[PDB]
DNA sequence: CTCCCGGCAAATTGT
DNA sequence: TATAATCGAGCCGGGA
RNA sequence: AAUU
């Protein structure tokens, strides 16, 4: 739901 | 046509009706401390007594005007519909009457003074609660009404 | 407004909304224009019902 | 003239310093005049201790100092500068490895300074920081609306200094904790604090059904470490539950005195409610390697006991003024300082990584830009930093004492219901119940009561007198709302003989509730009636007779009174009008005893006891924020012996040291030929003749000359194609000469701008070529007088680049300012008001011969319609007139305090003495009763006004005691058929003047995207014909009128051009075309990938772009 | 009130049709320079100048007065639109 | 012809491309020194039309005798500058992207 | 079917009317899918386009009414029967 | 990073000018003049060039920036259209 | 992208939203040509979706896109269309208009019901185009261009132009509006009477329908331009022709206050 | 049920 | 262009 | 934030 968290 | 302070005529009946109302009020406290009526029952009885005393004093103001001063400015303005209404005139010459707390529940204690006599700071302060609630009501309500109107136009415009 | 048969072409829906809406609002800024004294029944207990309907 | 004061109330204490809420707060925040070792930890000092030390190398804080201001106050305003002091801090850098210590004093930027009167100067403009009401930190218990028999405990810290916590007992029986919108069983947190079932079972067990909802076996199976990791995984999904990471997150949420701050007031409220002592402002601690509890167990204990009905446990009223506190200027500013400080700390750690890890001082490590920006942000763009209201001295005094519930850390306007706007019983003596805005902000913005002061914790206290036994002491105790609820407080007017209570039954309060009580029960007594109301409300005489809704308007409108050149104090005052002028600081006073050496228009020089010669310069015709003239006038003469505190100069809107917001005029109350209709006002031309209600106003005009890619703008007297008539009043440089009269269209500052590239059109090349005046390189951009403005030029300020002391924004060669003044005589459309809320616009100005007049020839000034009184119920204005009549003939002014005032008998006595002067003079001069005075007396006795069978003198006196006189109509000469009320009333000219509001536009500027006219008078705007206006045209069925509004008179470009051309040619306006804003709508829907097609009846496309958009 | 406004509402089935007739008629008068008027020299609306009485410049006033006389005929489908315009430009040019 | 109806419908990529006068290839807006618009950027005159009426960018064709000419040197059409309110550009995506209205 | 004024207003056949009321994205996405054509029957539609509303002097009932003087009526009457 | 794009080297100069002024302000205890920055920048730099560089470094502002009061007015609404006749 | 007065630039938020899109699209093209791993190409693709999402409806899904160092969401295409401030309810169902003005209102007892007091200075602006033509018919100015130049400077205005204006407004009506316009009588038509002074004079009888008082109320003025609009105002909208409430049918223009009192 | 998105009077002014 | 560096920091109604 |  959080694009940064997802990429991490 | 003018308005001076003596044009707000305190009826002689006022002092009597208030003294009558105070003896009535004492019987309701006695019927409380003896446990005959509840706090609920006692408060309801107090409001009713004060509602009826208020009506009485209004009628006294208007009878005194009609009989003894039919050309009085307040009376004339109220009767012709030029300005004023019975309840406003009652506050000038009568008693102000019961005021309500912020919750909407009404104070048991009324404002016994009239604007001609002048209020007591505590009476004045008690009154501010109702003024403010009325003022907030008007401000928060016009939006509801305004919104309503736009809905009606949109549904009927064709 | 003319106390006579309506003319064809009169925009009646708009007039209906203004006729219903106008005292709503009007009498909701006149409760100030009152006193502060309590004598129940006000356009702000009524108006929610009107909106409810 | 004599000043007669009424009232029996002896007020034991004077009003506090009225701006102390401002002055004292900021002084406390800065402590600049305190030597650093003695500064207490508060304000700026406390901010530094919170941000430092900065770990990562370790940078520590020693002390700060504030410099002196680079420019004085007058200078800042002139040059558009902020009045501020340089802030420096001594910092020592330590290398924890090496031991190395390098210390330097680094410059952190500037901090804005408060002036003597409690305001600020931010970029040249005067500003006020409004105090903010908000919920006090602490621990509260409120009833749960869903489940009647249950309650919620809330632990609330200072705004932005931590999360809100909720302790709910769920229907399943377990105690839940809510943090950042996430809920869990509170038991988990109890175990992390190191509680074991032994401690918790034995502690709360006393409450039978509740302790079991807390018991969870699985949680006890894990040590405080497993419980800490378990909780972190609940609150932050996806973050790996590293043991050091969880401590870090949870510590920052609870125990960090840097990321979580309860108030100092929060600590006291917590200590007081739960009966504990907090070691600090955090809910817990990190001590001896583990977490040690502080708050949670006492709060949980109180919650269980209340649900059970344990005696001594109450719910908290969240609108009680003990639980609502004020954030004053100092606290608000300090908060922004702390934020700016934390950003600078982020900057420090990032610099402690990059570049040389060895070669660093504090000066290289600290960038103050984050700090300067935070403070500049608060002062420039905050919602609590407001443009000062300095219309008149009272305007600013009231502004500084206002209390806002809005702003950053409080409600929104769409987010506040009734409860907050209501008048709470605890507002008594603390916040004024009358003075609040009418409209959307009602109840959110309020004003501090006159005797109220804000204590160090931020709670409003109000004074009361001790009563021991039956004796009223002179010792006054300032009480909070919480402490006030303990005692029985008698009213201030309760009868007294000496210091003894003289009534057998007194009117008193217990928790605000009115109750009748014996003198033995009186613990305290109100200091005065003035303490219940604001300063504005306290300036309304006979307030006890005015309906509150009108008194509200009375208060607020004094704020808008324009300073008059002839301004006078009201003939009926309340006794506060001296103090307001003195605390306002408009007026000038003598420091010590002394002798006046010199008196000038520009200055007053005083010789004191000291022998020293002190010179006080006077502010003369200075332009305030709102364009009213602040001007001080000398009130003493050369050689006058003055004492300490004696008046030296009058400020604006003050007369001999008394607040003068208006004039005293002779008013008659009676309808007059419909010029009085529905609140309009009729005035005598005699008022203009003697310059009553005349006010000076100054408008500021500004122009910049800047560098362009086309070449410099130049301020010059040389303007293409202009006559010498047009340039006559411009000096050598192109600036209008001081004193010239300027009218709309006139040039103020001449300026040229280089013509753009698409230079003169070839059409223009050839036209000029015909006349043999070859086309110029520059165009006339001069600053001109706007429509409807103009006056006399009183000042010019010119600031160039390259002159000493001045540097402008990049690209700007020079800035010129022109100050234009006007003397405004009262006119039709201007707005007047008295202190009781009677307001009206001037509809007619009669020549003195048409004005109703007294028999002895004196005409009245103002005629106010009586129809305004009865519905409004503001009778104080009526009493004001009667006493004003008495005073007109006796030559005196009065002080009648609110609620302890002049009463009817006393006014009647004064009126009789006046009648003696009004009549006895005539009878001795050899004149008897008039024929027409008899005719009116006949009709008056039919009215029951006079007693039948008394002499005309006796009857006229009967009428005069009712404040009524015989009045002759200046038109006819015949009397008014009845006696009319006449007297002196205090009336103000408010700031709303037709000259400012009149506006009209044929055509003018249009907006970029929509091509509709711009808005507002200053842009030469058109009026908005909005949705509801369209409905009106629709309901009338006016289709062609409406279409005009939608096209030719707005955004139909082709149509409006053609329509204008037709009117100047005498043709009828053409049929309209497509409104450009529909074309905007079409293209905006295409940008959304939606195809919008205008089609004809055959369903074929119609191109409303006329081929321009198709390839 | 506009003179004889009640009588004008009498002449039409719908008030808006009166407005249409008046508006169109006033445009005819303006376009042809009033010389197509059905009024007689003493019926001409007058305007008091500083000089004195002159022709009322306001064409909507003219049309309402003309309408009251009875000399105007209004209705639908009386005549092809183009044909009317040309016949009027022949009798009273511009 | 007279407008009697308004249709609104979804637009194919073909149609979005049928509207467009050019592809906007650069995030550039206007040149920082000359202040004139940057070629292939959001304000380009070669795509959306001339800034000045009947005048191309470089000024080879400056008046209405040329209307419809496209200047060879600067690439700008000679027409009314009003077209900068009308002519659309377009961006050619590397991967298709969903329209949020029809998703959310 | 009985629906309140808001829902009723949003359900009207005219999408220019509905989209200017409220729920603009919802109104516009359903309209765009359906390929809806606004016939410009009501007032809001015509106001948005700057058209002459279909009420008052704009009603088709009174819109086309013609006025002619008796001379011009006769001037035309002989010529049009003539040829 | 900039709505009006700037050549990388010019961006380099601007940041240098920033750093320098921040130094000058930290030692002088007040904002430096253009002349003070031009000296601190070394040869080639006078105050005029310092000013022109800052003018170039100004970023545009949003037409949708709200003006004071209620959020009932945008800045673009106060800007006349100087182009269309 | 427009240069404001001071030479500064002001620009629409859409330009920044497009720029984010273009940057991300271009970078995606580059990453494809250079054969980036799927993790990298995938990140770019999802960022591209978000850029399109903010462009079309910012804030709809996920955190709203902001300009740096501001909390203000950029204004997207959806935000432009919809809401009170949106294109429909701001520039489409209502507009600002030409030939309009405003001032403080004052009672005008002497007026007939169909009249209003209109300040001469207001009328000169509101009727300015009409006034120019009349100034040419009377030799008062050589032509229309010259006449306008004469009105520009206030000291250049002579007394014959005021008589010209009196001729212009003859028989014409203006619209008075007072907000809120709650019902259709919030607008009524009046034949204007030019007055010295800066206030509009309103007839006592219409104060009720307008809910106008004289405590400082202001009204707006409008000029219907065409023969059709002027006809509509005088017939349908004239104050004297609307005497009864369209709601109840009862009299709307009726005695009140002082009038009642005297009678 | 819960949650998620859409609504929440008008015109005007002012720094 | 080369030490090595490797996961962020407001209340309300209505419809799926 | 004002005015109605
Ligand atoms: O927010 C507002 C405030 C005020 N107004 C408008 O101003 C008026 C408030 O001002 P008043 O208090 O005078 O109301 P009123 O005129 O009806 O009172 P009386 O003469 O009967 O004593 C309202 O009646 C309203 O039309 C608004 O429309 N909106
Ligand atoms: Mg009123
Ligand atoms: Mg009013
Ligand atoms: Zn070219």
């Amino acid at each position: 739901s959080d694009p940064v968290r997802q990429y991490l | 046509i003018t308005i001076g302070i003596d044009d707000a005529v305190i009826p002689e009946e006022k002092k009597q009706y208030l003294e009558e109302a105070d003896r009535k009020l004492l019987q309701i406290e006695q019927a409380y401390e003896m446990g005959f009526l509840t706090d609920r029952e006692r408060y309801d009885q107090i409001l009713q007594l004060w509602t009826e005393t208020t009506e009485k004093v209004t009628q006294a103001v208007f009878k005194n005007f009609e009989e003894n001063y039919p050309f009085n400015p307040l009376y004339v303005m109220a009767q012709s519909g030029a300005r004023g209404n019975p309840q406003q005139i009652r506050q000038l010459c009568g008693l102000r009457g019961l005021m309500q707390k912020p919750s909407g529940e009404t104070f048991e204690v009324p404002v016994r003074s009239s604007f001609r006599e002048g209020l007591t700071v505590l009476e004045y302060f008690i009154s501010s609660h109702g003024a403010r609630k009325g003022g907030a009501d008007t401000a928060l309500r016009t939006a509801d009404s305004g919104y309503l109107t736009r809905k009606l136009v949109d549904v009927t415009h064709e | 407004s003319m106390a006579r048969p309506v003319s064809i072409g009169e925009a009646v829906g708009i007039v209906a909304a203004q006729s219903i809406g106008e005292p709503g609002t009007q009498l909701t800024m006149r409760t100030f224009h009152t006193g502060g004294v309590a004598g129940a029944a006000d356009i702000t207990q009524g108006l929610p019902r009107v909106i409810e309907l | 003239m004599e000043i007669k004061r009424f009232g029996r109330i002896r007020e034991v204490i004077p009003l506090p310093p009225l701006t102390e809420i401002q002055v004292e707060s900021y002084r406390r925040a800065l402590q600049a005049d305190v030597p650093p070792e003695k500064r207490e930890n508060v304000g700026i000092q406390a901010a530094f201790r919170e941000t430092f030390p900065i770990e990562e190398l370790v940078l520590d804080f020693l002390e700060y100092r504030l410099g002196e201001p680079p420019f004085p106050q007058d200078e800042c305003r002139e040059k558009d500068l902020t009045y501020q002091a340089p802030l420096y801090a001594r910092l020592q850098l330590i290398h924890k490895d090496t031991g190395l210590i390098k210390e330097d004093e680094v410059f952190l930027g500037h901090i804005p300074l408060m002036t003597e009167d409690g305001s600020f100067i931010i970029n040249g403009a005067d500003r006020v920081i409004v105090s903010q009401i908000h919920r006090s930190p602490g621990v509260y218990f409120t009833p749960d609306p869903a489940r009647p028999g249950r309650y919620i405990a809330s632990i609330i810290p200072l705004p932005k200094r931590g999360p809100w916590i909720d302790l709910e007992v769920e229907p399943n029986g377990v105690v839940s904790m809510k943090v950042n919108k996430r809920k869990f069983p509170l038991v988990l947190l109890l175990r992390v604090l190191g509680y074991d079932q032994e401690t918790l079972a034995r502690e709360l067990g006393a409450y039978g059904e509740l302790v079991q909802g807390l018991m969870d076996e699985s949680v006890f199976a894990m040590r405080p470490e497993e419980a800490l990791i378990r909780l972190f995984t609940l609150l932050r999904p996806g973050d790996p539950p590293k043991r050091d990471k969880a401590v870090a997150y949870v510590y920052g949420l609870i125990a960090d005195p840097r990321r979580y701050d309860l108030g100092e007031a929060g600590r006291y409220k917590a200590e007081e409610k739960l009966g504990i002592r907090l070691s600090g402002r955090t809910l817990a601690r990190f001590e001896d390697g583990e977490f040690k509890d502080e708050v949670f167990l006492p709060t949980l204990r109180y919650l269980f006991a209340l649900t059970a009905g344990v005696p001594g446990h109450e719910v908290d009223d969240i609108d009680h003024l003990g639980n609502r506190r004020i954030r004053t200027v100092g606290e608000l500013m300090t908060d922004q300082f702390r934020v700016g400080l934390a950003r600078l700390a982020r900057g420090v750690r990032e610099r402690m990584l990059m570049g040389s890890e060895d070669s660093l001082t504090p000066a290289k490590l600290v960038n103050s830009r984050p700090l300067e920006a935070a403070i500049r942000e608060f002062f420039s763009r905050s919602q609590l930093s407001q443009f000062k209201d300095e219309t008149n001295p009272l305007s600013s005094l009231r502004h500084k004492r206002r209390i806002s519930a809005l702003g950053p850390g409080g409600l929104t306007r769409e987010r506040a219901g009734f409860d907050v706007r209501d008048v709470h019983r605890t507002h008594y003596g603390r916040i004024c119940p009358v003075e609040t805005p009418e409209g959307a902000n009602i109840g959110l913005i309020t004003s501090l009561a006159a005797y109220a002061r804000v204590d160090e914790l931020g709670f409003i206290r109000t004074p009361y007198r001790r009563v021991v036994g039956g004796v009223v002491t002179d010792e006054v105790v300032y009480m909070t709302a919480t402490e006030e609820d303990r005692y029985t407080i008698a009213q201030a007017n309760t009868p007294l003989e000496g210091n003894r209570i003289a009534a057998e039954r007194v009117v008193a309060r217990r928790k605000g509730e009115p109750v009748i009580v014996s003198p033995e029960e009186v613990e305290f007594m109100d200091v005065s009636p003035k303490q219940v109301f604001s300063v504005n409300t306290n300036l309304i005489p006979f307030l006890e007779h005015d309906d509150a809704n009108r008194a509200l308007m009375g208060s607020n409108m004094q704020t808008q009174a324009v300073p008059l050149i002839r301004a006078q104090a009201p003939v009926v005052m309340t006794g506060l009008e001296e103090r307001v002028v003195r605390d306002s600081l408009a007026a000038l006073y003598a420091e010590e005893d002394g002798e006046v050496a010199k008196v000038d228009g520009n200055r007053i020089v005083v010789r004191y006891e000291d022998g020293r010669l002190v010179e006080y310069p006077l502010r003369r015709f200075y332009r305030s924020n709102q364009g009213t003239a602040l001007d001080q006038r000398p009130r003493v003469v050369v050689g006058q012996r003055v004492r300490k505190g004696d008046l030296l100069a009058d400020g604006p809107a003050s007369e001999n040291g008394f607040l003068a917001l208006g004039q005293n005029v002779l008013v008659a109350i009676m309808p007059f030929d419909g010029y009085n209709f529905e609140d309009a006002i009729v005035i005598s031309e005699e008022l203009l003749k003697r310059d009553f209600y005349t006010s000076i106003h100054i408008e500021r005009y500004e122009i910049e000359a800047r560098d362009t890619k086309l070449g410099p703008e130049r301020i010059t007297r040389d303007i293409p194609h202009l006559s010498e008539a047009a340039l006559r009043d411009l000096d050598e440089e192109g600036v209008v000469r001081i004193g010239a009269e300027v009218k709309p269209g006139d040039i103020l500052v001449g300026r040229t701008s280089f013509k753009g590239e698409s230079e003169p059109t070839p059409e223009e090349r050839l036209l000029r070529s015909i006349f043999g005046e070859k086309a110029r390189d520059v165009k006339d951009t001069s600053l001109r007088v706007p429509p409807g403005e103009g006056g006399i030029v009183v000042r010019t300020v010119r600031l160039r680049r390259g002159d000493p002391g001045v540097e402008l924004k990049p690209g700007v060669r020079e800035v010129v300012r022109v100050y234009v003044a006007q003397k405004r005589k009262l006119q039709v459309g201007d707005k007047l008001a008295n202190r009781h809320g009677n307001k009206g616009v001037v509809a007619k100005i009669l020549p003195v011969e048409d004005m109703p007049h007294l028999p002895d020839g004196t005409p009245v000034d103002v005629i106010l319609n009586p129809l305004g009184v009865p519905s409004r119920m503001n009778l104080g204005q009526i009493l004001e007139t009667h006493l004003g009549l008495a005073g007109y003939f006796l030559g005196q002014r009065y002080i009648s305090p609110i609620f302890d005032g002049a009463k009817e008998p006393e006014i009647k006595e004064l009126l009789a003495q006046a009648f003696e002067v009004y009549f006895g003079k005539r009878k001795g001069e050899g004149f008897g009763v008039d024929k027409r005075e008899v005719e009116v007396l006949r009709r008056a006795e039919k009215l029951g006004l006079v007693t039948p069978g008394k002499t005309p003198e006796e009857q006229l006196k009967e009428l005069f005691l009712q404040g009524k006189v015989v009045l002759y109509d200046g038109r006819t000469g015949e009397p008014i058929e009845g006696p009319i009320v006449v007297g002196q009333m205090f009336i103000m000219k408010l700031y709303h003047m037709v000259e400012d509001k009149m506006h009209a536009r044929s055509t003018g500027p249009y907006s970029l995207i929509t091509q509709q006219p711009l808005g507002g008078k200053a842009q030469f705007g058109g009026q908005r014909f909005g949705e509801m206006e369209v409905w009106a045209l629709e309901a009338y069925g006016a289709a062609h009128t409406l279409q005009e509004m939608l096209t030719l008179k707005s955004d139909d470009i082709e149509g409006r051009n053609a329509a204008y051309e037709a009117i100047i040619k005498g043709e009828d306006v053409p049929e309209p075309s497509v409104p450009e804003s529909f074309r905007v709508l079409v293209k905006e829907l295409q940008a959304l990938a939606l195809d919008v097609q205008t089609l004809d009846e055959k369903d074929n496309p119609v191109d409303i772009f006329e081929g321009l958009a198709s390839k | 009130a506009e003179p004889g406004i009640d009588k004008l509402f009498g002449m039409v089935d719908s008030k808006y049709r009166l407005t249409v007739v008046v508006a169109k008629r006033a445009q005819q008068l303006l376009r042809h320079g009033f010389k197509n008027t059905v009024l007689e020299p003493e019926e001409r609306p007058k305007m008091q100048t500083l000089e004195g009485l002159f022709d009322d410049p306001n064409a909507v006033t003219w049309a309402m007065k003309e309408l009251l006389t009875g000399r105007l005929v209004f209705g639908e489908n009386l005549v092809p639109e183009d044909r009317l315009q040309k016949e009027m430009e022949r009798l009273y040019p511009v | 012809k007279e407008v009697r109806k308004v249709r609104i419908a979804l637009a194919s990529p073909e149609k979005i491309r049928s509207w467009s006068y050019g592809e906007v290839e650069k995030p550039e807006t206007i040149n920082y020194r000359t202040l004139k618009p940057e070629r292939d950027g959001l304000f380009d005159e070669r795509i959306f039309g001339p800034i000045k009426d009947y005048e191309c960018a470089c000024g080879k064709y400056k008046r209405q005798r040329f209307e419809g000419k496209v200047c060879e040197r600067c690439g700008v059409e000679v027409t009314k500058s009003i077209v900068r309110r009308y002519r659309m550009g377009h961006i050619e995506l590397a991967t298709p992207a969903a329209h949020i209205w029809f998703v959310k | 079917l009985l629906m309140g004024v808001t829902k009723s207003a949003l359900s009207t056949k005219s999408w220019l009317s509905a989209a200017s009321f409220q729920n603009t994205t919802h109104v516009l996405t359903e309209a765009a899918i359906a390929g809806k054509k606004d016939e410009l029957i009501g007032l809001k539609e015509n106001v948005i386009l700057g058209r002459l509303i279909p009420a008052g002097t704009g009603s088709d009932f009174v819109r086309f009414t013609q006025v002619v003087d008796q001379k011009t009526l006769k001037a035309i009457e002989e010529a049009r029967k003539e040829a | 990073a900039r709505t009006i794009r700037i050549p990388v080297h010019m961006v380099e100069t601007i940041n240098k000018l920033s750093r320098t002024a921040r130094q000058l302000q930290q030692e002088l205890g007040r904002e430096p003049t253009y002349e003070e920055i031009a000296e601190a920048m070394g040869p080639g730099w006078d105050a005029k060039r310092v000013e022109e560089t800052l003018k170039i470094a100004q970023e545009p502002v949003s037409l949708e920036t709200p003006i004071g009061d209620e959020k009932d007015s945008f800045y673009g609404d106060f800007i006349p259209d100087e182009h269309l006749p | 992208m427009v240069q404001v007065d001071g030479g500064r630039f002001a620009t629409s938020d859409l330009n920044d939203l497009y720029r984010r899109l273009i940057n991300r699209n271009n970078r995606l093209k580059k990453l494809l040509a250079q054969g980036a791993p799927e993790i990298i190409i995938r990140n770019e693709k999802r960022m591209l979706q978000e850029a399109v999402d903010a462009l079309l409806d910012n804030g709809r899904r996920g955190a709203p896109v902001t300009n740096p160092g501001s909390d203000r969401p950029l204004r997207s295409l959806t935000d432009i269309l919809s809401g009170k401030q949106g294109r429909f309810r701001q520039n489409l169902l209502g507009k600002r208009v030409d030939y309009s003005g405003r001032s403080v209102i004052v009672v005008g007892p002497q007026l007939k019901l169909h009249q209003c007091g209109l300040p001469k200075r207001m009328a000169l602006e509101l009727f300015k185009p009409f006034l120019l033509k009349k100034m040419e018919e009377k030799g008062i100015a050589p032509n229309v261009k010259a006449a306008r130049r004469m009105l520009e400077r206030q000291r250049d205005i002579k007394d014959e132009v005021w008589d010209a204006l009196e001729e212009v407004i003859h028989g014409k009506v203006v619209l008075l509006n007072r907000a809120p316009t709650l019902h259709r009588l919030g607008i009524q038509a009046f034949q204007p009477v030019l007055v010295e002074g800066q206030s509009i004079q309103l007839h006592p009888l219409v104060c009720e329908a307008f809910n106008a008082d004289f405590d400082g109320d202001q009204m707006a003025v409008h000029v219907p331009l065409s023969s059709f609009a002027q006809a509509e105002a005088r017939i349908q909208m004239l104050s004297a022709h609307n005497l009864l409430s369209p709601a109840s049918g009862e009299p709307l223009a009726k005695p009140s206050r002082d009038i009642i009192l005297g009678l």
